[PDB]
DNA sequence: GGCCTTATTAAATGACTTCTCCGTACGCTTGC
DNA sequence: GCAAGCGTACGGA
C-alpha cells in the first residue's frame, strides 16, 4: 500500500448545481474521477488500483458575484442547441444549473506491485485526459509520493459528520441539518450518493444495455473542513466506496 | 368565490360556455396526471412522457442522511408531461372561504365543496374519484437527458439514474426562506419553462433557494492571491547588455544597473517562503546549456537578478552570472537595502 | 444492417480552452512588464430613447433614467491589452464518451479511420490554428489597434509571433509555415498519434491609453440588478471559455449558400449562427442527415461534408436517437 | 421586400472616448509641470431650508441638518486645471454589431455608401472637432474661466491650439484651418477609409488660484451614502466618459423647431434636451421613423435627416423591433 | 487605580430601459 | 399509398 498526492490541481466549471446544493460537488463526482483514473491506468497495464480518495481544498470561486445583500448570483453559459423537439431555434431553454472553480489537492490510497516514481509519471501522462466534475484540468504544482501528514501543504480536508447531524434537534432530518448549520456554522451540507428509487433492472433507453440499472435519490448529510496541520490520523480523511442493500454510499471509516 | 375564480381564470368566453369549457378541460385533464416525488423532467424539460417516482418510506430517520423518505415533506406533488393537461394542478390549488385547499375538501367531501360543484356540474362525483384515485408515477424508460451515473459494486458497476426531488426542493426552499442559514437563490427557469416540466410545486417554487455549501470564507480566491502566485522578472536581457557575455557579467560597470534593477522591481514585493518560488537545479543547468557550460565556471556563482524572497521568478530570464566578489557586492547592496 | 443511431451516442468536446486572463503592459516593455487589469464598476444616467408606444410615449419621453453598469479601461501609463490563455488537444476517437450499440461504435470508428487515411485531420487543424493566428477570439478589442502580436507555446517551444493583423478573417491561409507546423501537431493529436497536447497562447493589443477593454459578459438573473455585469476572473477581468471556443470554432465555409454569404460560420449541428437570424443548415445538409447518410446507408459524402462531419465530432456534443414515449 | 426592422439590431459606439484625468499646474509653467488634483471628503452642517408644509415646518423650521459630501479644490499656488483624455474613432460602416437579417445589413451598408457618395462624414466630423474646439466638454468648469487653451494631438502631431473662449457655442465654424485638418481625418476614419483613428487632448483652464473644480458626480441607488460622491479616475479627480461624448454629441441643429430656439441640442433618439424640458422630435421626425422611412420605404431622405440619422448610427444604440 | 461628555440635526425633486431563453399532440401538408 | 415534417394553440403560485 502507498500514498499518492496530487497537488494543487486548477479546475474550471466544476458542475457545482445539485438537486438541495449548489456549491461544493458532490462526493461521488471526486471518487467517481478517482475511480476513471485507476481505468485510465489499469487499460495501460500498470494495474494499479485506488481505494480511497482524500480532498483538501486550497482556492474557489463560485462563478458569480456577491450581491450587495452579500449573497451570491450564480452564471451561466449560453445555451446552445439542446435536443429534442425544439432544437433548431436560435434561442434554447435556460435549465438549472450552477459552475464553481476549485484549487484542490487529492490525497489517493494506492495498492499495486510497482508504487513509485514510475507510476507516478503515468500517473501524469494519464491525467491530462481526465475531467473532475466535469471541470477541466487547467493546471497542476506536482504529482509525488507520500509518507506523512508532514508531506502535506498546508490546506484545509473536507471530512464526514454524521455524529453533528445525528445530535441535532430531533425533529426531523431536514431540521436536523438546519438547526446543525445554524448552531455549526463551519459545517457544508454535502451529496454524499445514492438511494434506490427501484429494483435492480434493464430498461429501454440505458447507457449501456448490458449492466444492471437503477433509478435513484440523491442522499444528502452534513460535513465540515478540518487543517492538514490539525490531522491526527491520514485514515480521518480517506473517502471510500461502501454498498448496502440499495445505499450507494461514500464515507469514511 | 370558487365559481368567480373559476369563471376568473377562462379566457374571454361568454359566461355559460367558458365554466363549461374549464369543466370540460378539467374532466378530460385528469386521467393524464400522475402522483408523485421525483421528476426527471425538472433537470431537462426534453425527456418524453411521465418518468419519476413516489418514495413512500419513512424508516431512516436517524441514518445520518437526509433524503425525501426521512424528512418531511408535507404537499405531494402532481405532474404531467404537458403542460396542455396542467389544469387539475391548478383547480386542486384553489382556497374555500375557510382558505383551505380543494383537495382538503376533496378528501372530507365536505358539503361545502360538494353544493359548490353541484351547483355547476353533474360530474363532481367523477372528478373527485380521479383526483382521488390518480396513479403513482412509475418510471418505465430512460432517455438521454436524464443524467445517467455509473457506481461501482464489488468490482461490477451498476449503472444509476439520477431523478431528481421536487417535494425535497418544494420543502427545503420554504424552509430556508425562514431561517438565516447561507443560502443562495436559483432565478433561472422561466415561467414557460417550469410549466413544461409539468410539476404543481416547480410551478410554485420556479425560483428556489438552496442551500451555500462552500469552502470557508478565507479560501476564497482573489486578485492579493493571485498576485501572490505570479512572479517578477527583471527588465534588462543578458543577450544585449554591452558587458555580459555567454550570460556572464563580463564588465564591472554594469553593476549599478543590476543592484537597481533589483531595487526597483523588488520594493513592497515581499513573498513569505511558503510562498516564493523554489530555487530549481534545472533552471541553474537550462541556463548553464543556453550559453554552452557543462558547469558554473571556476570563481563564478549564478544570481537572481530580481531576487526571489522579493518576488523574483525562478527562471532563465532572472538569472545572471557574476564573480564571487561581484556576487558578494551585489548581495550586501540588496540586503542592504531590504533589510534582510 | 444499421438500423437507426444509437440510444446514447455523446462526444466530449476534443478542443478544450480554459477562461482567459486579460493584463495590461506597454508594448515595448511587453515581454517582462505586466500590470492587472480591474473591473471598474460604472453608474450611469440616461435619457429614456428606447422605442414606445405612442400613448406610453408622452408620458415617459422626458424622464430620466439611471442605470447600474461595469466598465472596463486600461490605465493612462498602460497601452497595451495582453491576453493569456491556454488550450488542451484530446483525440477524437478516445473522446466518445459514450455509445449504447456496439454496432454503430464500430462503424463509427471504421469511418473515423477513413477520414484519418484521406486527411489526418490536417484541414480542420489549419483552420484552428489559422483562427489562433487571426487573433479572431479578440472579438470585439480587435475592431481597433495598432499592433497586434500573438504568441503560441506549445510544450514550452515558443513559436514565433504572428503579425495576427495581417490576416483577413474571411481567408483561412494554406502555406504559413508556422501554421502548418502548429496544424501538423494538432492534426497528430486529433488523429491520436499523441494521447494529449497543451498549448498555451499569448496575444498583445496596443489599443491605447486609457482605451476602453471588453471583457465578456455574466449571463445572470437577478430581482434588481439587470445591469451590465462584467466576468471577473479571479478579481481580474476575463473571457469566458465559451466564446474564446467558440471563436475558433469559426472555420466552416463549407455550407450550401456560400457563395451567397463569403463569410465562414461556427460549426454546429444545423449551422445556426448567432450572428444571423436563419439557420445556414436545414434539411438535407444538417449534420443528423449526413451522419445517417454516412454510417447508417454507407455512402462515400463528398470530402467537404466529411470535414463538416468531422469538425462537429470535434466539437463534440449529445447525438442520440430522437428520443420516444 | 424588407418588411420590418429586424429582431436585433445594435450598433457600437463609433466615436469611443476614454474617461477624462484632471491634473492643477500654474499656467506659465503648464507645458512643463504638473501636480495630481485630488478629491477631499467633507460634512457639512445644512439648514432645513426645503419647501415644508406647514404643520412640519413650525415643528422643524430651525433645526441643523448635518450632511456628507465631497468636494475638489485647486492647491493655494497652482492657477490653472488641465484634463487629459482620449477619443478613438471607428468606421461606422464596419461598427453594426449584431443583425438577424442579411437583406437589411445590405440595405444599411447601400444607404451608408450612398451617404458617403452624397457627402463625406465631414459635414459632421467638422461639428464634433467644433465640440473639441468649444471645450463645451468642460460643462460647469467653463463658467468664467479667465482663458482656456485645448490642444489636440493625434499620434504624436501635435496640431496648434485652439483658444476656445473665442467660438460662440451656438455656432459651428465651417472655415478654421485646424478644424478641417482635423475632421478631413476623422470624415476619413468614418467613411472606412482608415481602420482607426486615436485621438488625444489637452484642456488648459485658467480659472484663478485655490478655486473649485467640479468632477463629475457619482450617481447612487438608495445607498447607504446618500451623499454627494464624486467620480475618483486612478485616484485624482475625473470626468465620466458619458458626459463627455454627450457633450461632443451636441452637434444637431436639424430638429424642426430649431428657427424658434436657435442652439444644438444633444443627438438624441427623440431628442430630448435636458436643459429644457420639451422634446424637440417626438412623432413624426424621431429616429424610428426616419430611419424606417429611409430603409423600409426605401425614400429619399432630405440631406439634413441623413445627417440626423448617421449621427446616431454614429452614437451608437439598440434598434431591436419586437415581432409579433 | 480611576475614567472614555452632555445637547441638536441626517433634505428636497425626478428616474430604475428595450430584446431572447415553451414541450407537446393534434392534425394538416409534403416527401419517399 | 403511407409515414415524416411543420404550424399551432394549449396550460399555469
Amino acid at each position: 500500500k502507498g500514498y499518492i498526492l496530487l497537488e494543487k490541481v486548477n479546475i474550471e466549471n466544476a458542475n457545482a448545481f445539485n438537486n438541495i446544493i449548489v456549491g461544493i460537488p458532490a462526493i461521488t463526482s471526486f471518487l467517481g474521477f478517482a475511480r476513471a483514473l485507476e481505468r485510465k491506468l489499469n487499460a495501460k497495464e500498470i494495474a494499479i488500483r485506488i481505494n480511497g480518495v482524500g480532498l483538501e481544498f486550497h482556492e474557489y470561486e463560485l462563478k458569480g458575484y456577491k450581491n450587495k445583500r452579500g449573497q451570491y448570483v450564480t452564471s451561466c453559459p449560453l445555451p446552445g442547441s439542446i435536443p429534442g423537439q425544439n432544437e433548431k431555434k436560435l434561442d434554447a431553454h435556460i435549465m438549472n444549473q450552477a459552475y464553481i472553480d476549485l484549487n484542490m489537492s487529492f490525497l489517493l490510497e494506492v495498492e499495486g506491485p510497482h508504487v513509485d516514481m514510475s507510476t507516478c509519471k503515468s500517473i501524469k501522462s494519464t491525467m491530462e485526459t481526465l475531467r473532475i466534475a466535469g471541470g477541466i484540468i487547467r493546471n497542476y504544482k506536482k504529482i509525488r509520493l507520500i509518507d506523512t501528514l508532514a508531506d502535506i501543504p498546508y490546506g484545509y480536508f473536507l471530512t464526514l459528520r454524521q455524529d453533528n447531524l445525528n445530535d441535532a434537534a430531533g425533529d426531523d432530518m431536514l431540521d436536523k441539518m438546519i438547526h446543525a448549520l445554524q448552531q455549526e456554522d463551519t459545517l457544508v451540507p454535502i451529496a454524499v450518493g445514492f438511494k434506490a428509487l427501484s429494483e435492480v433492472g434493464h430498461v429501454e433507453g440505458q447507457r449501456d444495455p448490458e449492466k444492471d440499472h437503477c433509478f435513484v435519490e440523491s442522499i444528502f448529510s452534513l460535513g465540515g473542513f478540518e487543517c492538514s496541520k490539525i490531522l491526527e490520523d491520514i485514515n480521518s480523511c480517506l473517502w471510500r466506496y461502501k454498498t448496502e442493500e440499495g445505499l450507494y454510499l461514500c464515507t469514511i471509516i | 368565490l370558487r365559481n368567480k375564480i373559476l369563471a376568473a381564470i377562462s379566457q374571454k368566453i361568454p359566461e355559460e360556455q367558458k365554466i363549461n369549457k374549464y369543466i370540460e378541460g378539467l374532466f378530460q385533464s385528469i386521467d393524464k396526471n400522475h402522483l408523485a416525488t421525483h421528476v426527471a423532467k425538472f433537470t431537462e424539460t426534453n425527456s418524453p412522457g411521465n418518468i419519476g417516482a413516489y418514495d413512500i418510506l419513512s424508516s431512516d430517520m436517524n441514518c445520518g442522511y437526509l433524503d425525501t423518505a426521512n424528512a418531511g415533506w408535507k404537499e405531494p406533488d402532481i405532474v404531467t408531461n404537458d403542460a396542455k393537461y396542467k389544469r387539475p394542478q391548478g383547480f386542486v390549488a384553489m382556497e374555500m372561504s375557510d382558505g383551505r385547499t380543494v383537495m382538503e375538501h376533496l378528501q372530507e367531501d365536505s358539503a361545502e365543496l360538494r353544493h359548490e360543484m353541484e351547483e355547476l356540474t353533474d360530474k363532481y362525483d367523477e372528478i373527485r374519484d380521479g383526483i382521488l384515485n390518480m396513479p403513482s408515477m412509475q418510471p418505465y424508460r430512460t432517455n438521454q437527458f436524464i443524467k445517467q451515473v455509473f457506481f461501482p459494486v464489488g468490482g461490477s458497476y451498476h449503472l444509476l439514474s439520477i431523478l431528481p426531488s421536487t417535494v425535497l426542493n418544494y420543502e427545503v426552499s420554504d424552509r430556508l426562506y425562514r431561517s438565516k442559514i447561507p443560502k443562495i437563490r436559483l432565478r433561472l427557469l422561466s415561467s414557460n419553462a417550469a410549466s413544461t416540466t409539468g410539476s404543481r410545486l416547480v410551478s410554485k417554487n420556479k425560483w428556489p433557494l438552496v442551500f451555500q455549501a462552500l469552502p470557508p470564507k478565507f479560501l476564497e480566491k482573489n486578485l492579493a492571491k493571485a498576485l501572490d502566485k505570479e512572479y517578477l522578472l527583471p527588465d534588462i536581457n543578458i543577450d544585449e547588455l554591452e558587458g555580459v557575455d555567454n550570460g556572464c557579467l563580463i564588465d564591472e560597470a554594469l553593476l549599478p544597473l543590476i543592484i537597481d534593477e533589483g531595487k526597483r522591481k523588488g520594493e513592497g514585493n515581499y513573498r513569505p517562503r511558503h510562498l516564493r518560488d523554489e530555487r530549481k537545479e534545472e533552471t541553474v543547468q537550462a541556463f548553464l546549456d543556453k550559453y554552452g557550460y557543462c558547469n558554473i565556471p571556476v570563481g563564478y556563482e549564478v544570481h537572481h537578478i530580481v531576487p526571489l524572497s522579493q518576488g523574483g521568478a525562478d527562471s532563465i530570464k532572472n538569472m545572471i552570472m557574476l564573480s564571487i566578489e561581484h556576487h558578494e557586492r551585489v548581495t550586501e547592496a540588496h540586503a542592504s537595502y531590504f533589510k534582510w | 444492417t444499421l438500423k437507426s443511431r444509437p440510444e446514447n451516442l455523446s462526444f466530449a468536446r476534443c478542443l478544450n480552452t480554459t477562461e482567459a486572463k486579460f493584463w495590461q503592459t506597454d508594448f515595448l516593455k511587453r515581454h517582462t512588464f505586466k500590470l492587472p487589469l480591474l473591473i471598474t464598476d460604472k453608474a450611469v444616467l440616461a435619457s429614456k430613447g428606447h422605442e414606445m408606444p405612442p400613448d406610453k410615449l408622452e408620458k415617459e419621453i422626458m424622464d430620466p433614467n439611471p442605470q447600474k453598469s461595469q466598465s472596463c479601461t486600461l490605465s493612462t501609463e498602460c497601452d497595451t491589452l495582453r491576453i493569456d490563455f491556454g488550450i488542451k488537444v484530446l483525440p477524437v476517437k478516445e473522446s466518445m464518451y459514450s455509445c449504447s450499440d456496439y454496432n454503430y461504435r464500430t462503424a463509427i470508428y471504421q469511418k473515423i479511420d477513413e477520414y484519418i487515411a484521406e486527411d489526418g485531420f490536417l484541414t480542420l487543424a489549419k483552420r484552428y490554428v489559422n483562427n489562433i493566428a487571426n487573433a479572431r477570439f479578440l472579438w470585439r478589442n480587435r475592431k481597433g489597434a495598432e499592433i497586434i502580436e500573438t504568441i503560441v507555446t506549445i510544450e514550452d517551444k515558443e513559436y514565433p509571433s504572428f503579425n495576427s493583423k495581417s490576416f483577413n478573417l474571411d481567408t483561412f491561409v494554406e502555406d504559413n509555415a508556422t501554421i502548418n507546423e502548429i496544424a501538423q501537431q494538432i492534426a497528430d493529436t486529433f488523429a491520436g498519434k499523441r494521447e494529449y497536447l497543451n498549448i498555451y497562447v499569448t496575444c498583445f493589443v496596443k489599443i491605447g491609453c486609457a482605451m476602453e477593454v471588453y471583457p465578456s459578459q455574466e449571463m445572470t438573473f437577478d430581482d434588481d440588478d439587470k445591469g451590465k455585469k462584467l466576468f471577473k476572473f479571479e478579481g481580474s477581468a476575463g473571457m469566458h471559455s465559451q466564446k474564446i471556443n467558440n471563436a475558433l470554432r469559426t472555420i466552416d465555409t463549407w455550407y450550401p449558400d456560400y457563395t451567397t454569404y463569403e463569410f465562414p460560420i461556427p460549426v454546429e449541428n444545423y449551422g445556426a449562427a448567432r450572428s444571423i437570424g436563419i439557420p445556414f443548415r436545414p434539411d438535407t445538409k444538417s449534420f443528423y442527415k449526413l451522419i445517417d447518410r454516412m454510417i447508417l446507408k454507407n455512402e462515400d459524402l463528398p470530402i467537404e461534408d466529411k470535414h463538416y462531419v468531422m469538425a462537429i465530432l470535434i466539437r463534440g456534443g449529445m447525438f442520440s436517437k430522437k428520443q420516444e414515449k
